[PDB]
RNA sequence: AACGAUAAAAGAAGUGAGAAUCUUCUUCGCCGUAAGGACAAGGGUUCCUGGGGAAGGGUCGUCCGCCCAGGGAAAGUCGGGACCUAAGGUGAGGCCGAACGGCGCAGCCGAUGGACAGCAGGUCAAGAUUCCUGCACCGAUCAUGUGGAGUGAUGGAGGGACGCAUUACGCUAUCCAAUGCCAAGCUAUGGCUAUGCUGGUUGGUACGCUCAAGGGCGAUCGGGUCAGAAAAUCUACCGGUCACAUGCCUCAGACGUAUCGGGAGCUUCCUCGGAAGCGAAGUUGGAAACGCGACGGUGCCAAGAAAAGCUUCUAAACGUUGAAACAUGAUUGCCCGUACCGCAAACCGACACAGGUGUCCGAGUGUCAAUGCACUAAGGCGCGCGAGAGAACCCUCGUUAAGGAACUUUGCAAUCUCACCCCGUAACUUCGGAAGAAGGGGUCCCCACGCUUCGCGUGGGGCGCAGUGAAUAGGCCCAGGCGACUGUUUACCAAAAUCACAGCACUCUGCCAACACGAACAGUGGACGUAUAGGGUGUGACGCCUGCCCGGUGCCGGAAGGUCAAGUGGAGCGGUGCAAGCUGCGAAAUGAAGCCCCGGUGAACGGCUAAGGUAGCGAAAUUCCUUGUCGGGUAAGUUCCGACCUGCACGAAAGGCGUAACGAUCUGGGCGCUGUCUCAACGAGGGACUCGGUGAAAUU
RNA sequence: CCCCCGUGACAGGGGGCGGAGGACCGAACCGGUGCCUGCUGAAACAGUCUCGGAUGAGUUGUGUUUAGGAGUGAAAAGCU
RNA sequence: GAAACGAUGACUGAAUCCGCGCGGACCACCGCGCAAGGCUAAAUACUCCCAGUGACCGAUAGCGCAUAGUACCGUGAGGG
RNA sequence: CGAGCUGGAGAUACGCUUUGACUCGGGGAUGUCCGAAUGGGGAAACCCACCUCGUAAGAGGUAUCCGCAAGGAUGGGAACUCAGGGAACUGAAACAUCUCAGUACCUGAAGGAGAAGAAAGAGAAUUCGAUUCCGUUAGUAGCGGCGAGCGAACCCGGAU
């Protein structure tokens, strides 16, 4: 509602459906959303309001700072219009504060947390999300993160306190095909529905399965899909 | 296809023989009381336009 | 055989070697939300004139969209360009790649979008917002005066700038009425004598102490640098002062005066028919947009392009002695497009083809409404063979005694029903529905009385067989299977019980995500997303639920050990030379993921040897035997419903059972009606037959 | 949203008023259900009649993108 | 293959003339030769074009063409 | 060259030519716009510019890659040449190593030719004396699911 930019659609990469499905769509436009929010250290924000935001779930915060420079932020839950932000390493466990993880105190929810310093916020970002803080290692501190694994994020690194806003993604229960349509293209097309060439559970005679695998090769139902990787080092305890 | 067909070309014989009917027959031309131009039996003479009295112009 | 829609055609006059077909006149009939009119695309001279008459034209041509020659097309303002950007394309530098090449920031290209100055008329044989007449507007360079000092970027900001539904007030285009006005005459068949009949009844511009709904708006001073790269007098933010109504600003449109125009028609000339000259009236009442006022109001979630033009700021620069802005004169006005066809005989369809083709306008009367239906304005057309006949048969129709589904695979087909108003309406239910359930009544004309109209209600009266009097115009019900639902599909034999679906589950994925495209340590999709997210796989609203088996296979997990590759390691055996040396092969032990081995795992592949079916269903879209058996309905029921269980060969997310509503779905029954039938008849049109014209085919 | 009536464990029920919907009927438009016709066609897939959708998962113009073991596919081995 | 020799993607890596490479694993002897820099005419190949000739053709032959890559077909490549 | 010419053109009109037309042989001079295409754009043959000289007409320039600069490169060639990349049908009476074949095709670079070339060689006479080509050795030697089948070189003769 306020200088945003224009995000066009857009499904296949280089020429071809890479990302299967995918299409309708009420055309919508982008809002630059203030993931980092380190320049703005020291400098006090008024929430001149919470606003609707397509392209996210966490409704967006309208920050009306003192120097009079308009950012956006992902409201957390119970922010209310009329309410003070401050970001920079001097900040209370208020509300929608930025501080990074050293001075966040330990039993801390938080969202937003970024995972690089700089960057901007990576973790924890959509609708009713929490980063649980188990407490500090050396430069690093032990987060519980939205799926139940518990990493290794430095200090310093930011976040914001509180749990993410949009309460819950539950009293939308869609209703009918075409509300999922106002969004992504005609869902999951069955591969049992397929042919022999098209995909592996395609042919026979009838309703039918016999081996159970995705598309192209692999199986699916458990698979270890993670690579033999550097960032493994900075994680302790992943499965649920 | 095109269901019932020839079944053999029809001879030139066959053919002629099948036209022995298509003789055209010469009309029975009377001649005119008056203007003694050929005129045919039941109309109008062409030439003077006359049947009894002169009826058609020219 | 056919001559390309069953929208007709008739006569007269003309022309010509020749006339059903060409011209002209008078009729007739068909379209009229089109079969009229205006673009766009596309085509290319098809346009207009004068000629022609081989071939093309399903016949014939004297004619033509064909053939020949000549002509016709006019823009500062309309479209496009010299302006802008979207998707996309390209792209110095840059990132990748056997080559050829692939990517890619800015930038540049790119309308389907933004921006931007002109209207009313006239008329060539053929152009017109282009030419011409009238009176406007836009920008540029200069001149003369006003004016008296800034001007303000390649960068800042504002602004351009955007949805869907619904809706209040005002108006216009436009349309109706009349004993309003103006103009022309005449009518007679019985009447009217005009209060009858026909036709016309205001477009642009300028000004106006005239009316006017609606619509748009804050103005200033100051503070903080931490914001717009910097600067800013511009913008944001915070604070202070007047921010009710109002108050300013804007007039859609109306009215009036003027003026240019047009206007029914009249007037003369007439070389077969056009040119020229003249010109009346301008009322009152009603309706009324998808247009205008306008960026209005409200509601809603799925949250609704960019960039330039523009408006405001300073930087640098020139200048403050000739600034900007205004006013009036002159000058200036580039390139491409413009004919014609354009729902079609000029485009795509091999043809002058019953198809297909994006946008706009699209009058009247009647009918709740309407772009529906009938008729009809304006306009366009009778579909490029024709004429007889009145057979069989075939096509499209009308009626039909008595019967009424007996037809048949099947009421397939074809009737019945049919609009609006009033009464009335079931089981069953997700309490919305089912419902237009079912059923019944009304409907026209005149008069009088009442009111809320365009119209309606009550009373009485009239006419016909009949009053949605013609056209448009649901047959309904009971029970079942399947699928919840709207939706999607096999262009061209399958529309469905297929697929999708909202919902549920398993599962993977921690972000340079999994996964995907790719020559690639490129790049991109996933995603400018981040586990309330994304990939995959299955089931498929909702309700109650989803059991037993982990032996085999797969997946996740452990590791006491066995098995295992290159390599490290070289014990030994062997060649040759006189000899050091040079050389050929080579064990043990060590050496990874894997596999054997152990545990787990079913909304994993599966099963009913690792176990032998928990509910629920069952002769079923599943049952062989089979037309199972008993009951229902029928005069009679291989199908159908219901029970029963002996399930050849149901069964729980390859979901099990049930479920209101939905269905061009499939099965069985009933009412209604009927030419489906007993059993066919009569009648109509179009072929078939006959003549004149033109004249194919497969086959042999 | 505004007036009204209800309290046994209940829920709402009524009046105004609003104007929702992969709601209903129906043109245009998209479509292709059943019959006949057409079957050397008017037509290399059509016609009359009947029928489905008709504010949506809608229809349509331009402009542009993806193709050959490749694309696309509300999935027929469909379309290219 | 007993597979020498050239060649090189990955890893290594020497000698310097009582020196190096070769001689079909490999050794010794005998013998042939000097890599890790560059150029180099002629003999060879082909025929768009030009001339000459022919137990080559003479209009369905011969070039696709007595001339046309035209007409015609196709969105195009292409075909003709 | 020495009288005709005015293209095919079967066509009339106007003319030209012994002060030597026409034609032929050899040079020059003009050569619109597109195309490597090259100022910028572009849907080839069209739009739109700026800079220098100039009385307007008009003329010249404005692409990137090499190098100081002179000067060179882009693009086109029927087949031939070398290079980078490289099929399958087919044979094997099936097929998989093998064959077809390093053929066809694509791509690069170039010329009238190219390629190759001046022995760390061939090779067994202590012969030879750069390369290419032709004959020959020779279907020998050999390779080979030792199968289908594939197939050298030295000597010698010869072109140069
Ligand atoms: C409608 C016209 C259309 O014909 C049909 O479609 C009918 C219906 C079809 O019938 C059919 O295909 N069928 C399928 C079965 C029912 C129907 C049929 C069969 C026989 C007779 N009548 C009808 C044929 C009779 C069938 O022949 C039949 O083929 C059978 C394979 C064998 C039969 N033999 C035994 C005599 C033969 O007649 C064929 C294969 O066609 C499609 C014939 C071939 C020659 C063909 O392609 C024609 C050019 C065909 N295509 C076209 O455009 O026009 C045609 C003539
Ligand atoms: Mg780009
Ligand atoms: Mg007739
Ligand atoms: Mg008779
Ligand atoms: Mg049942
Ligand atoms: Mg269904
Ligand atoms: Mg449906
Ligand atoms: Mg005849
Ligand atoms: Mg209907
Ligand atoms: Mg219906
Ligand atoms: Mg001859
Ligand atoms: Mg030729």
């Amino acid at each position: 509602l306020t200088e945003a930019l224009p995000k066009t659609g857009g499904r296949n990469n280089r020429g071809r459906i890479t990302s299967r499905f995918i299409g309708g769509g009420h055309k919508r436009l982008y809002r630059i959303i203030d993931f980092k929010r380190r320049d703005k250290s020291g400098v006090n924000a008024k929430v001149a309001a919470i606003e609707y935001d397509p392209n996210r779930s966490a409704r967006i915060a309208l920050l009306h700072y003192a120097d009079g420079e308009k950012r956006y932020i992902l409201a957390p839950e119970g922010l209310t219009v009329g309410a003070t932000v401050n970001a920079g390493p001097e900040a209370e466990p208020k509300l929608g504060n930025a501080l990074p993880l050293r001075f966040v105190p330990v039993g801390a929810v938080v969202h937003a947390l970024e995972l690089v310093p700089g960057k901007g916020a990576q973790l924890a970002r959509s609708a009713g999300t929490s980063v649980q803080v188990q407490g500090k290692e050396s430069d690093y501190v032990i987060v519980r993160l939205p799926s139940g694994e518990l990493r290794r994020v430095h200090s310093e690194c930011y976040a914001t306190i509180g749990a993410v806003g949009n309460a819950e993604h539950k009293n939308i229960v869609l209703g009918k095909a075409g509300r999922s349509r106002w969004l992504g293209r005609k869902p999951h097309q069955r591969g049992s529905a397929m042919n022999p060439v098209d995909h592996p559970h395609g042919g026979g005679e009838g309703r039918t399965g016999a081996g159970r695998v995705p598309v192209t090769p692999w199986g699916k139902p458990t698979k270890g899909l993670k690579t033999r990787r550097k960032r493994k080092t900075s994680d302790r305890f992943i499965v649920t | 296809a095109k269901h019932p067909v020839p079944k053999k070309k029809t001879s030139k014989s066959k053919r002629d023989m099948r036209r022995s009917h298509h003789a055209l027959t010469a009309p029975n031309l009377t001649e005119c009381p008056q203007c003694h131009g050929k005129k045919l039996s039941h109309h109008i003479c062409p030439n003077c336009g006359y049947y009894d009295g002169r009826q058609v112009l020219a």
